[PDB]
């Protein structure tokens, strides 16, 4: 009876379950994509989705693009600095969402460089005709196996530009979704602090 | 396909820039390549990752975090006769010559033993202590005479090694029928942490013998 | 288990650093080759005589 | 000087050109933008005037600094910040520090020491270590003066063995040899340290070594620190010493 | 309560639709 | 043309070099420091 | 004796020509105006003796080389203009500076134009530094990236939304190149 | 360049561009290389 009630009511209990870090088979990447697409669908008003690319309107520049899978893409014996999971552009702002890999010796190759960020911004300007003046990229780092409540609220704040009350109204369970960063990993806490405290690289 | 790395040099990663010599140093060349590979970094000792930082706040204050520039740190180089034997020999020779600094190789045991000598007050200090090849010991004198009177390895020859038991550590603590905090015996425990006989006896453990000094 | 996993990951990171330093050296050897080309090229000019 | 610093803190000036005339907060004092002038000629934005509000404020500050007798540069700003910080005006000192650092007069390690003097008098180890970390973050390698200021922070905080730990750690890891002022501070701390049982013999040996091995010749502060320690022992050998 | 109340209150598969999903017409065949 | 500069204490200017030092050290470690 | 004053006059004329072609909107006027100088001062490599003003053009030579670059369309056998000056430089053994090469390739607009300039330089035996070579290749790299960005923008208006290739180009960038941006460590030894 | 032009012709769906056809024509005009009968065939196919 209780599981029947759970499935009936909590339509994204799977997203909550994967966000909490319970899923050891695939992690939370797919559920994160589904959550982000869900918010994109409720933030836009004419949304067309495809395999790896979801777009809203042609004027608002509301695009989600799941580039690849960082965990499998990252080989441990190669030297490349740019490997990102999702790329979301909202109006004139661009964000790169990367799930920090559990390997501290690969997190550094996972975080893209400043000049690569500049190139991404320049390509975005070329393709979508947005002037170089108001193109600005934010790099976003996330925990490897779960999400923090702070992480989710920040993801909503910068990727979708919706406040805390707006977020809790839009999704009921975020209000009491209580998760903290595991203190056993200080490397991720510091790296995420730095990356999220960075400013918008604007060119 | 996949090729495995055999030696420590291959495992640690080594360019082997020189033509055929496999045992060439490479420490400097890698250091300057990494240096020009960059200036938010200070000349304080670096640590490769944050969780490796010291527990003591004051030492954390001196230590900085650098991604891959924490490697190849150091200024001095490495100057049969296992490192503890050679360490004792160099310190004895320099003390008899009444010198100030003794450049001595930096291994886990040699470095821990030098730290224990500092704790017991036989060396004034160190220089370049975070080097992983060699570090300098700042010897201490008092009224023209040297603080260290005798320093000798447990393996008096360069060959034979020993394993001290807790009974051996208590033996050393009560050597010759006295209570012996005067001459300090150093032992490396089963946890790869170097202690003197006082702490070994307090903790009811022994270890591999390193040397004695007083 | 944790210690062994850290050792393996450190080894892989060392491999990546070697990759970067090799790529860095290639430039130095390219520049050094350039000096040889100038000197070698001129010495051959005089051989025409 | 406190007045101008308080103005800077309460209402920071603007960098927009042609701004110092329209504003009564920083009134005037009687195409190759300033940014690229400073970039290519290595001329700090403080030393170039575009009739901006910030340039107006910089002129006022230079007037005050020259009136008080010092010179408008890194050296004079160090003196100004140290003077403000020795009278508890830490916020004003930090305001001037940041203003100069942004206007182009770099944040020298000596300027950082002059900033740390405020926490030094108060005894705020946390604030002093925060300043050290700010240096390390901005890429300034802390120098012997900064290490003395941290030492004196702990000394006024009544954590005396921290001074000895700082000196030892500075020698071994920072690779900077001890200074005569280092010995002065370390003897001062040993004069009131009780963490160990060996403060007096340790100080005796330290004095003997700093004279013999290091080659230094004891001055009045060395003599005073040693004699103050030797005076509190009723042991006749130490009284004789 | 919000979840409970939000649970309470709230083509043809022929040949042509498949062909047009694929982007081809019968004539081009 | 350009804004006026109002103060030039001259000794301030008394005090790439890393580029040359690193390249020379690399050349020495490659060739000049070899048996 | 007249060759010296003629070289000075040609240098002054190139100085004033660099200013005249400072807002050279029409490509035709610029290309033929620069072509005129070649025959008026007989810069062809057939004049090895003192009569050549090329050896006396110490610095204005680079400005003249740069002036005749933009050849986007209606060449009218335009490339021979660049080729004559390039052959003069090759015979004189004048080494082009990194700054001159960077400025030269900056004035190009299209990937094919830059490629034609590169192959003219390779056909003639002109000298330069490894630094200049790397800057040239970076210029070609950027030209290709801009061309592909223009193509994808062009397609974007018709399709109403970016394509999967559009976004994957936004992220990846141009494919294999001799100076990638996912490898920002390489190039430091050369560039100063 | 004939093979590149044929690539363009066969790439109507995979990044097909008449401006890129113009670029490939500019390659022939500027690089000083004789065109060919197969070049004529490929320009015809790209035009179609």
């Amino acid at each position: 009876e209780l599981v029947a009630h759970i499935v009936r009511n909590y339509s994204q209990i799977d997203i909550i379950y994967d966000f909490l870090g319970f899923n050891y088979s695939e992690g939370y990447r797919s559920s994160l994509r589904r959550y982000m697409e869900y918010l994109q669908c409720k933030t836009a008003e004419n949304v067309r989705a495809s395999g790896r690319l979801v777009t809203g309107d042609k004027g608002e520049h509301n695009i989600l693009f799941d580039y690849c899978v960082s965990r499998e893409s990252l080989v441990s014996g190669d030297s490349c600095q740019g490997i990102i999971d999702f790329l979301y552009i909202n109006g004139n702002d661009v964000t790169l969402i990367i799930i920090a890999s559990d390997n501290p010796w690969l997190r550094n190759r996972q975080l893209p460089h400043r000049r690569q960020m500049e190139g991404i911004a320049r390509r975005v300007c070329f393709v979508l005709g947005i002037p170089p003046s108001e193109v600005r990229i934010r790099n976003l780092l996330l925990p490897p196996t779960y999400l923090d409540k702070g992480s989710i609220v920040r993801l909503n704040d910068i990727v979708f530009r919706l406040s805390n009350e707006q977020s809790n109204l839009l999704i009921p369970w975020l209000t009491n979704y209580n998760k903290e960063l595991d203190p056993k990993d200080v490397d991720y806490t510091a790296l995420a602090k730095t990356t999220n405290e960075e400013e918008w690289l604007t060119l | 396909g996949h090729r495995l790395l055999h030696g420590k040099r291959e495992r640690e990663g080594s360019l082997f820039a020189v033509a055929n010599d496999v045992k060439r140093d490479e420490r400097l060349l890698r250091q300057q390549l990494n240096a020009l590979l960059e200036t938010p970094l200070v000349d304080l000792p670096g640590v490769e990752r944050r969780r490796d930082l010291p527990a003591d706040p004051i030492t954390r204050l001196f230590f900085q975090h650098k991604g891959d520039h924490a490697l190849y740190y150091g200024t001095y180089d490495k100057p049969l006769y296992t490192p503890i034997y050679d360490f004792c020999h160099r310190i004895r020779e320099a003390t008899e010559q009444r010198k100030r600094f003794v450049v001595v190789p930096s291994t886990i045991e040699t470095r821990g033993c030098a730290r224990v000598m500092h704790d017991h007050g036989l060396v004034a200090g160190f220089r370049d202590f975070h080097n992983d090849r060699a570090f300098a010991v700042e010897l201490k004198y008092f009224q023209g005479d040297s603080t260290i009177n005798v320093i000798e390895p447990c393996s008096y020859d360069g060959r034979t090694e020993f394993e001290w038991s807790p009974k051996m550590m208590r033996r050393l603590l009560n050597t010759h029928g006295i209570h012996n905090r005067l001459v300090v015996y150093i032992c490396r425990t089963a946890d790869n942490r170097i202690i003197d006989h006082i702490h070994a006896v307090k903790e009811n453990i022994g270890g591999r013998g390193l040397m004695m000094v007083h | 288990e944790k210690k062994r996993i850290e050792a393996r990951q450190m080894m892989d990171g060392r491999q990546a650093l070697k990759k970067k330093h090799l790529d860095l050296l290639r430039e130095f050897h390219e520049r050094q080759f350039f000096f040889w080309y100038e000197r070698a090229s001129e010495r051959l000019q005089n051989m025409n005589l | 000087l406190l007045e101008i610093g308080n103005k800077l803190l309460r209402s920071p000036p603007s960098p927009e050109p042609l701004s110092g005339k329209a504003s009564k907060l920083y009134p005037p004092v009687g195409r190759l933008r300033a940014e690229e002038l400073s970039a290519k000629y290595n001329v700090p934005m403080a030393y170039i005037d575009d009739s901006s509000e910030a340039s107006n404020a910089s002129k006022s500050l230079a007037l005050v600094m020259e009136d008080v007798g010092l010179e408008f540069t890194e050296d004079g700003l160090t003196v100004v910040i140290s003077a403000l910080s020795r009278q508890g005006y830490g916020t004003i000192g930090r305001a001037i520090f940041d203003f100069a650092s942004t206007m182009g007069l770099g944040p020298s390690a000596e300027m950082y020491k002059a900033l740390m003097k405020y926490a030094s008098r108060r005894g705020d180890v946390n604030e002093s270590m925060a300043l050290i970390e700010e240096m390390k973050g901005n890429g300034i390698t802390p120098r012997i003066g900064n290490w003395h200021e941290l030492m004196y922070t702990f000394y006024k905080a009544k954590d005396y063995p921290a001074v000895s730990q700082i000196v030892d750690n500075m020698k071994m890891y920072a690779n900077i040899e001890p200074n005569e002022v280092t010995f002065v501070l370390q003897l001062k701390a040993l004069a009131k340290d009780n963490s160990q049982l060996n403060s007096l013999p340790e100080a005796i040996q330290l004095f003997d070594q700093m004279e013999n091995v290091y080659g230094f010749i004891a001055s009045r502060p060395h003599y005073d620190a040693m004699m103050f320690h030797l005076s509190q022992s009723p042991r006749p050998e130490m009284r004789l010493r | 309560r919000r979840l409970e109340e939000a649970q309470t209150s709230p083509r043809r598969r022929t040949l042509e639709d498949v062909l047009k999903r694929l982007g081809k017409t019968t004539r081009d065949l | 043309e350009h804004p006026a500069i109002w103060l030039w204490y001259p000794w301030r200017m008394n005090p790439h070099m890393p580029q040359r030092r690193a390249l020379k050290n690399v050349h020495g470690a490659v060739f000049n420091d070899l048996t | 004796y007249a060759a010296m004053e003629l070289a000075a006059e040609a240098r002054r004329e190139i100085h004033e020509l660099w200013l005249s072609a400072e807002t050279a909107l029409e490509r035709e006027k610029r290309v033929q105006q620069v072509a005129a100088l070649i025959e008026k001062y007989k810069l062809d490599p057939s004049t090895p003796r003192e009569a050549d003003v090329s050896r006396g053009l110490g610095d204005a030579f680079d400005r003249l080389l740069l002036l005749c670059l933009p050849l986007g369309k209606t060449d009218a056998k335009g490339t021979d203009n660049l080729e004559r000056l390039m052959h003069l430089a090759g015979r004189n053994g004048r080494e082009l500076s990194v700054r001159t090469i960077q400025h030269l390739f900056a004035r190009t607009d299209s990937f094919a134009e830059a490629l034609a300039v590169f192959y003219t330089m390779r056909r003639c035996h002109v000298a330069m530094n490894m630094e200049a070579y790397y800057s040239m290749l970076y210029s070609l790299q950027r030209l290709e990236e801009e061309g592909w960005g223009q193509h994808f923008r062009n397609e974007y208006e018709e399709n109403g939304a970016p394509s999967e290739q559009a976004m994957d180009f936004i992220v990846k960038g141009i494919s294999n190149a001799l100076l990638p941006e996912n490898k920002p460590w390489l190039g430091r030894v050369m560039f100063q | 360049i004939n093979s590149l032009l044929l690539a363009n012709s066969n790439a109507i769906s995979s990044n097909g561009s008449l401006s890129m056809t113009e670029e490939l024509v500019g390659f022939f005009t500027l690089l000083k290389i004789r065109p060919n009968a197969d070049t004529e065939i490929c320009v015809n196919l790209c035009r179609d």
